[PDB]
Formats: C-alpha cells, structure tokens, sequence
C-alpha cells in the first residue's frame, strides 16, 4: 500500500507494464 | 528500486522569496551538489531495474 | 450592595475522576482523518477534579494557575457566570462574565466585589430582574465591554429532562483570555460522564491582565433548586488527537498517562 | 536557447549526447489578492468630531477609545480640519499602523492658542491646563468654529486656566479652583490683594478676528504595543479571483497558489485547512464563508534532451510533470508538443515506431536523433 | 554648535520632510515641487493638501 515545497517524485523508466512484459 | 526524487533546493529553502534567494547565493554550490547526488540516485533506479 | 451569608463553613472538597474530558480544539486549523501531536495546557486524563454542589449550597473562591476546566450538570439555569482576577479589591482590573435570561455580558472595570458576592434571580433589589450589578459596587474604569446572544442557552431534549452537561475551559495566553465550550445531554445521577467529546473556541477577548483566582456566580431565608459543579486544573501536556473525516476531534491519547 | 542553458549549466562549450537538468520552471503569480472580513466595527469618532457640545479647556474632556477600527478616511481626506498634524507618525501611514489603547481629548480654545497645543509649547493653556509630552507620537486635530461656539454676547461658558502654582506635566487635568498667590502674602478668603481665581472665560462672538475666534481641538493619543493591539486601522480587501496562480493573503495567512472551490466542509470555528505535513491545503474566505482548496502553482525541473554538440545543435525540452496546457505560460510556439506521463515534452517528434531506448525520458518514453 | 549655530537660528540648514518613496543608496533630491499628500492635485505653490 503506497508535488509540494519544491520536492518532486519522478517516474521509473520502465513502467509496471514493461516490467510485467520482461517478467 | 525506490521512488526517484529530485528537489528544487531554492524552492524548498526559499519558497517564493527573492530576499531569501539572494542570501542563499552566499552559500555557493550546495544547491547543485545536492541535485547531482539525487540525480545519481535516480539514474541508478533505472539501472537496478 | 452585599447580602452576606457566612451561614456555611468551608466544608471539605469532594473529589472525582475526570475520565477523558476537557479535550478541546487547540487551534482554528481544520484537519481530516489524521492524528495531531499538540503540546498545550490540557486537563490530564483520569486526573482528580474537585467537586462541589448546590440546604445544599456551594460557592467557594479558588485559584486559577495557568488555566482551569469548569463544568456543571444542570436543569433550569441555576448558574450564571464567573469573576476572574488577581487581588479582587480594585487595586487591579478584573473580568466579569454573566449570562442573563438569554444574553451574555463580558466586562472589565476597576471593580470592588464583596467577601461573598453573587447575583440571584432579582425580584426586587432596585426593582424586578435588576441589572448585572449586585456582585460589585462601582466599576468606574470599564474599558472592556462585550455582549452576545445565548452564550450558555438551553436546548430541547424533551424540555431538558436530563441533567444537561455544560463544559467550559478558561485559559490565558499572550494577553488573550480564551473560552472553549460544549453542551451534551447524558443520563447520570452525580458524576462526570465517562465518554468522549471535545470543546470548541466559543470566544476570545484580549484583556491582557495578571489573573490568579476565580469564583462562580449563581442564583437562589430563601429557596432554590439543586445541581453540581466541578473544577480541574490544566497542566502542560502532549496529547495525540484523532481528527475524523469531518475534522472534529473524535478521540485522544494523553502522552503521559 | 535551451542548448546554451545546458552549456552554461555544464560549464562546457560542448555537450555530449544525453539529458541534462536546467533551471527549474514555475508558473508565476498572475496577480496579488488580499482577503479580510468586510469592515464593521468602525471607531466612534462621530462621538468626538461630531459631538454637539464640547468641554472647557481648563477641565478638558477625556474619552477613551478601544476595540475598534481607527479609520481616518473621512478624517484625513477632509479639508474641513484647518490644522491637523501628527508628531511621531505620518498621517497617511495610520491605516497600516496599530495602536493598543486610544484616547481622544476634546475641548474649545481661542484661535491664538491652537499653536500652544503642539508638543513642546508655552502660553497659559499649555503652561497651566493642557500640555503634550515632548515625545508625543500621536496627532492634534483642530477646526475653525466661530459658526458653532460663538455667542452674540461672548460665549463665557467656555473657560480656561488663567493661573497656576507651577507649569504642568503631560496630560495633567486640574479641577482645583483654589485661589492663586501672585504675591508673597498668604491668600485668605475668596479674594484679596494679589489673590486671583485661577480661571477666566473666553469672549467668543461672531464678530471676532482670525485669532479671537473659537476652535474645536481634539488630540488623538496612544501608548503603543506593550499589549494585544485592541485598536488599529482598516484592513482593506480586493476581489476574489479563482483557477489562476495568485499571491494570496487571507486574514494574515500569506502564500502563492492556485485557489479553487473546495468540497471540504469545515466546522464554523476554523479558517485554515492543513495536510499531514502541517502545510496549508485549504482556506476559508473571510467575507463569503466558503472553503477554497489551495494548490501550489505548477513547477518542475526543466531537462534538455540533446544529441551531442558536434553531431547537431537541435534540442528538445521536458517540463517534468507539467501538463502541456501550462507550459505556454513561459519554445511556447510548439507545433511538435507531446504530453507524456513524464511531463510536457516540447520539440521532439512523436514516432509510433518502437526503437531500442537511446536517451531516457521516463514512463516508457525515450528519445533519439534520427531521419 | 559653536560653528554652525546662531542666537536667532541658523535657518540655512534644511532637511527634506517629504518624498513619495524612499530614495535609493547615494541618491540626492533637489526637487522643490509641492508634495501632494492628499488626492486633490496642486498645480500651484500652496494649499492644505
Ligand atoms: C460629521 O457627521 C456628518 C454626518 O455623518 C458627516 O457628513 C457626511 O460627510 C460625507 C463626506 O463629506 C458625505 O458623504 C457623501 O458625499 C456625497 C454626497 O454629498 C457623495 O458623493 C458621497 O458618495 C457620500 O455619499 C455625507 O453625505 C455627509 N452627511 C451629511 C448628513 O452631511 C461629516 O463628514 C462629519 N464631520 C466630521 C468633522 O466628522
Ligand atoms: C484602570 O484605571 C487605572 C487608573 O486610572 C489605570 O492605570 C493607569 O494606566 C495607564 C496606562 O498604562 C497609565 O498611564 C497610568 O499611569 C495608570 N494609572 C495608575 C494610577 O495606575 C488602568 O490602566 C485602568 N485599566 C483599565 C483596563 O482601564
Ligand atoms: C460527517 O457529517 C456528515 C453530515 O452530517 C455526515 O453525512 C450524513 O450522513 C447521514 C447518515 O448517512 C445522512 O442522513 C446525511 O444526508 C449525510 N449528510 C450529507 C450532507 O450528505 C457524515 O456521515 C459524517 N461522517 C462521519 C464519519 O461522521
Ligand atoms: C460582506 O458584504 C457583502 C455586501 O454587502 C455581503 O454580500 C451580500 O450578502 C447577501 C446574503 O448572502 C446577498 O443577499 C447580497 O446580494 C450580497 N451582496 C453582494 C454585493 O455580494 C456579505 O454577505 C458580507 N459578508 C460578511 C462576512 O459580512
Ligand atoms: C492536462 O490537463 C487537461 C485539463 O486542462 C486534462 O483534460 C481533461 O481530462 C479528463 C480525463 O480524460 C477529461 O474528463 C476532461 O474533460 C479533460 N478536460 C478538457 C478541458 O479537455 C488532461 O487529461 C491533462 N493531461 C494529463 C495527462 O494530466
Ligand atoms: C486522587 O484523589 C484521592 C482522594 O480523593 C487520593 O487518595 C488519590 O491518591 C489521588 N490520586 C491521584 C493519582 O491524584
Ligand atoms: C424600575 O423602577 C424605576 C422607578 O423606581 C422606573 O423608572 C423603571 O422604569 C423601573 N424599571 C422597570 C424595568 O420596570
Ligand atoms: C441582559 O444583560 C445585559 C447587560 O446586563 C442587558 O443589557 C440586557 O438588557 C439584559 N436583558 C435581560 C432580558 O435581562
Ligand atoms: C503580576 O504581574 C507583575 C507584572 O507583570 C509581576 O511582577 C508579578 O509577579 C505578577 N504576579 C503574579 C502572582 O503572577
Ligand atoms: C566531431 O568530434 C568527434 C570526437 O568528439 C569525432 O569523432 C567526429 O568525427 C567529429 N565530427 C566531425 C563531423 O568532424
Ligand atoms: C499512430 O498510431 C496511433 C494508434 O496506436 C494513432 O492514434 C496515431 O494517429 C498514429 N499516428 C500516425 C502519425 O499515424
């Protein structure tokens, strides 16, 4: 179970769809 | 991996103030040295994956 | 004018358990579904409150160190207000709260009171329902004067057939004096109701004076109803407060119980 | 251009192939906005400047003032006061200054004597009955009153102090009528040689010259900031704008943000809504009692995506996590713009053909330099 | 005092009481124009605003 004040969250290069394909 | 993060060190330390920003200028490279570190962490989350 | 009655000696205090009460919104800040670790003057959980009741009649003077929780369970409007101050003898300014039949007055003059000062249901005195006056001689320096509607007004509850709980917290910080309050109906004979609700800031006033002691004001060779009242002292303490989905505090933890 | 910004950021005249961070983007405030509850408890200055009868100066009236808005908009913007001066504050700046107490001192004097009311002055009024302290920071206000306070035979109701044992301290009201000793003899009984009653009444008649005419004098005074600010000037307010980035002040809470209509319902006693990390995320409008969401104005890192320097000078720009509707507030010409899960990507051509990942962008997107 | 003061007052020496805005560092002001402290304009030499 999982922007403000100049803090940022960036996406991973591989999406959860691409990881599901390699898997 | 873990969640990639990056910070605008000035927006954190100095939100919407030029008066603070011109004082932050007295401290030199730390607001870049911090981002080199966090971008190094972020690039490695792709590498690990 | 004073109507003295040293008829009753200083009978010793009853004492009871204040289970989980006198929690109040520390600030005007809305939150939702989240736990807040406020540090402030609070009534400690499960602490010994002092207890008094109205041939049954009580009205003792007592101190007000940093702040005080006050309450009654009642019907038919026996209690009407409070004096707070430091000398209580015109060497210094004081603060009077009183509710009348609907309205409130909150006022501050260079009051002289009396040894045993009160306001009853005036029938005569000067004449019928006489003005907020019999607790003092002359204010003569009434710089602060505020008035309101039904500060402690009654609610339906099938003509209030339960002894309704009326809770107040009186505080001072940075020269403001702050009042927080709640009404709740409950069914209990003579003790503070074990359960949880929280008090909201009813009013603030910026009176800015040293305050040390206080005494409640209540109404009646004479005859009257009978009801209880309680007093507890705030202490500095950390509380963790559960704000619900609608903001209102729904439960608390006393971090040093 | 964005390539020049990478050269400056990398401190190199030539830049290798890759993606480089540059100065962060942030949607600017479109305008400032000030919200305060519409003025209501305006101070009782009608009970001063428009009271029908004034007091005599030997026993000058004092009115104390508290718990109100010290508005002088009708006051200082009227020429109807013939001498209104302030002595430690600018009369313009009073609307942005707070007080603590206020007192109005109200009385009638002759026009030759209005000059004596100023701090650090002398003459039988200033000497004997009404002296300001020399450090008086407040103001004296006065107006010609020959139409008001004169009587056809002389208005000998209006009395002044003609004698005193010693010249007085600040604001020392004296109500004594006991006989003055002008000579070295004791004065005994109501009258005698060198005995004088300490007062006389002014002869205010409609005929008098610009000097023997009556004036209505008020001093506005205050002892400052030792206590909560129970008297202060009118906190002005401006129109409520929405759905734009703006510099707000709500009842003293500052911030720069996008304001939006909230679905959150407060209980009546609250004004600031906060999030988990004790940051403001909503506010009540003081004058309309509705809740506004506060959202921080859109911002992001700007990354420049490039083939190497000698290879080519052409570059593309990624506005990280910015919606492409918002970037044109700044390459705002567009025509090759692609909203990606990673941000608004500007100046790179979207091609359906999947190649191997060359330069990473994020969320499955990569970029490369090709035909 | 004993160089620039005079028994009747040395009214040669003067300060600027009024300025629309604060002057900048090492700025000098030689304007003698009449300061409109009230709204009503004064294309003239005198008046109570
Ligand atoms: C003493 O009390 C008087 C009554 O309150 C007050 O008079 C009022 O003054 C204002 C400003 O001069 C006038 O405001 C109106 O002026 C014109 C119409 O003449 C309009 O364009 C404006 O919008 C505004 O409505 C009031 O009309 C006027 N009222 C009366 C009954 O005369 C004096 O200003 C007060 N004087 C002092 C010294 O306190
Ligand atoms: C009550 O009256 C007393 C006496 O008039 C006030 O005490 C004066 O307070 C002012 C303001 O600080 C001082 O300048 C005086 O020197 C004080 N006089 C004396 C004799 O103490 C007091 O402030 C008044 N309180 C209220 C609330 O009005
Ligand atoms: C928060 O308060 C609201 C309003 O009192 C509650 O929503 C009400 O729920 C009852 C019972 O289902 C309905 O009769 C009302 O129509 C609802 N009100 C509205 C405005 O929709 C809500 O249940 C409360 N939440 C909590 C957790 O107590
Ligand atoms: C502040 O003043 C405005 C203007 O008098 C008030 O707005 C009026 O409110 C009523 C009831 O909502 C409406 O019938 C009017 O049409 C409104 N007029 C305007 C011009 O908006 C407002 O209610 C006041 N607010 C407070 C907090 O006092
Ligand atoms: C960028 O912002 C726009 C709004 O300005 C978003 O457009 C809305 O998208 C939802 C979901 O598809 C639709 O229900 C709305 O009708 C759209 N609004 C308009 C005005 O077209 C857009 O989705 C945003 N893009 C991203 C990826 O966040
Ligand atoms: C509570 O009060 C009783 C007296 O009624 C006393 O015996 C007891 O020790 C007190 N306990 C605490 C924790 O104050
Ligand atoms: C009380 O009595 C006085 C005269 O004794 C009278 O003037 C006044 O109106 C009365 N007040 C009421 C409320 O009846
Ligand atoms: C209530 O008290 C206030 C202040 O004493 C007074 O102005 C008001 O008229 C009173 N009203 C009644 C109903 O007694
Ligand atoms: C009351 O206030 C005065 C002045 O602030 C202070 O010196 C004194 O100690 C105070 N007394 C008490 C009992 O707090
Ligand atoms: C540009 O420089 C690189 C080395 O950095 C070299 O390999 C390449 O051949 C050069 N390109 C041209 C067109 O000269
Ligand atoms: C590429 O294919 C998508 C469907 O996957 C389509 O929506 C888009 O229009 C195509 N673009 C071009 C340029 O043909």
């Amino acid at each position: 179970t999982l922007k403000f004040n100049g803090l940022t969250v960036l996406p991973p290069l591989l999406t959860d769809e691409m990881i599901a394909q390699y898997t | 991996s873990m969640t990639k993060t990056s910070v605008d060190c000035t927006m954190y330390i100095c939100g919407d103030s030029t008066e603070c920003s011109n004082l932050l200028l007295q401290y030199g490279s730390f607001c870049t040295q911090l981002n080199r570190a966090l971008t190094g962490i972020a690039v490695e989350q792709d590498k690990n994956t | 004018q004073c109507v003295n009655l040293r008829t009753r000696t200083q009978l010793p205090p009853a004492y009871t358990n204040s289970f989980t009460r006198g929690v109040y919104y520390p600030d005007k800040v809305f939150r939702s579904s989240v736990l807040h670790s406020t540090q402030d003057l609070f009534l400690p959980f499960f602490s010994n409150v002092t207890w008094f009741h109205a041939k049954r009649f009580d009205n003792p003077v007592l101190p007000f160190n940093d702040g005080v929780y006050f309450a009654s369970t009642e019907k038919s409007n026996i209690i009407r207000g409070w004096i707070f101050g430091t000398t209580l003898d015109s060497k210094t300014q004081s603060l009077l709260i009183v509710n009348n039949a609907t309205n409130v007055v909150i006022k501050v003059c260079e009051f002289q009171f009396c040894n045993d000062p009160f306001l009853d249901v005036y029938y005569h005195k000067n004449n019928k329902s006489w003005m907020e006056s019999g607790v003092y001689s002359s204010a003569n320096n009434c710089t602060f004067e505020y008035v309101s509607q039904p500060f402690l007004m009654d609610l339906e509850g099938k003509q209030g057939n339960f002894k309704n709980l009326r809770e107040f917290v009186f505080k001072n910080i940075d020269g403001y004096f702050k009042i927080y309050s709640k009404h709740t109906p409950i069914n209990l004979v003579r003790d503070l109701p074990q359960g949880f609700s929280a008090l909201e800031p009813l009013v603030d006033l910026p009176i800015g004076i040293n305050i040390t002691r206080f005494q409640t004001l209540l109404a009646l060779g004479w005859t009257a109803g009978a009801a209880a009242y309680y007093v507890g002292y705030l202490q500095p303490r950390t509380f963790l407060l559960k704000y619900n989905e609608n903001g209102t505090i729904t439960d608390a933890v006393d971090c040093a119980l | 251009d964005p390539l020049s910004e990478t050269k400056c950021t990398l401190k190199s005249f030539t830049v290798e192939k890759g993606i480089y961070q540059t100065s962060n983007f942030r949607v600017q405030p479109t305008e400032s906005i000030v919200r305060f509850p519409n003025i209501t408890n305006l101070c009782p200055f009608g009970e001063v400047f428009n009271a029908t009868r004034f007091a005599s100066v030997y026993a000058w009236n004092r009115k104390r003032i508290s718990n109100c808005v010290a508005d002088y908009s009708v006051l200082y913007n009227s020429a109807s006061f013939s001498t209104f001066k302030c002595y430690g504050v600018s009369p313009t700046k009073l609307n942005d200054l707070c007080f603590t107490n206020v007192y109005a001192d109200s009385f009638v004097i002759r026009g030759d004597e209005v000059r004596q009311i100023a701090p650090g002055q002398t003459g039988k009024i200033a000497d004997y009955n009404y002296k300001l302290p020399d450090d008086f920071t407040g103001c004296v206000i006065a107006w010609n009153s020959n139409n008001l306070d004169s009587k056809v035979g002389g208005n000998y109701n209006y009395r002044y102090r003609l004698f005193r044992k010693s010249n007085l301290k600040p604001f020392e009201r004296d109500i004594s009528t006991e006989i003055y000793q002008a000579g070295s003899k004791p004065c005994n009984g109501v009258e005698g040689f060198n005995c004088y009653f300490p007062l006389q009444s002014y002869g205010f008649q409609p005929t008098n010259g610009v000097g023997y005419q009556p004036y209505r004098v008020v001093v506005l005074s205050f002892e400052l900031l030792h206590a909560p600010a129970t008297v202060c000037g009118p906190k002005k307010s401006t129109n409520l704008v929405k759905n734009k980035c703006v510099n707000f002040n709500f009842n003293g809470l500052t911030g720069t943000g996008v304001l939006t209509e909230s679905n959150k319902k407060f209980l009546p006693f609250q004004q600031f809504g906060r999030d988990i990390a004790d940051t403001t995320d909503a506010v009540r409008d003081p004058q309309t009692l509705e809740i506004l969401d506060i959202t921080p104005c859109s911002f992001g890192g700007v990354s420049v995506i490039t083939p190497g320097t000698n290879t080519s000078n052409q570059v593309a720009v990624l506005y990280q996590g910015v919606n492409c509707t918002e970037v044109p507030v700044a390459y705002s010409t567009g025509s090759n713009v692609f909203q990606t899960r990673a941000g608004c990507l500007i100046g790179a051509e979207h091609v359906n053909n999947s190649y191997e990942c060359d330069i990473p962008i994020g969320a499955g997107i990569c970029a490369s330099y090709q035909t």
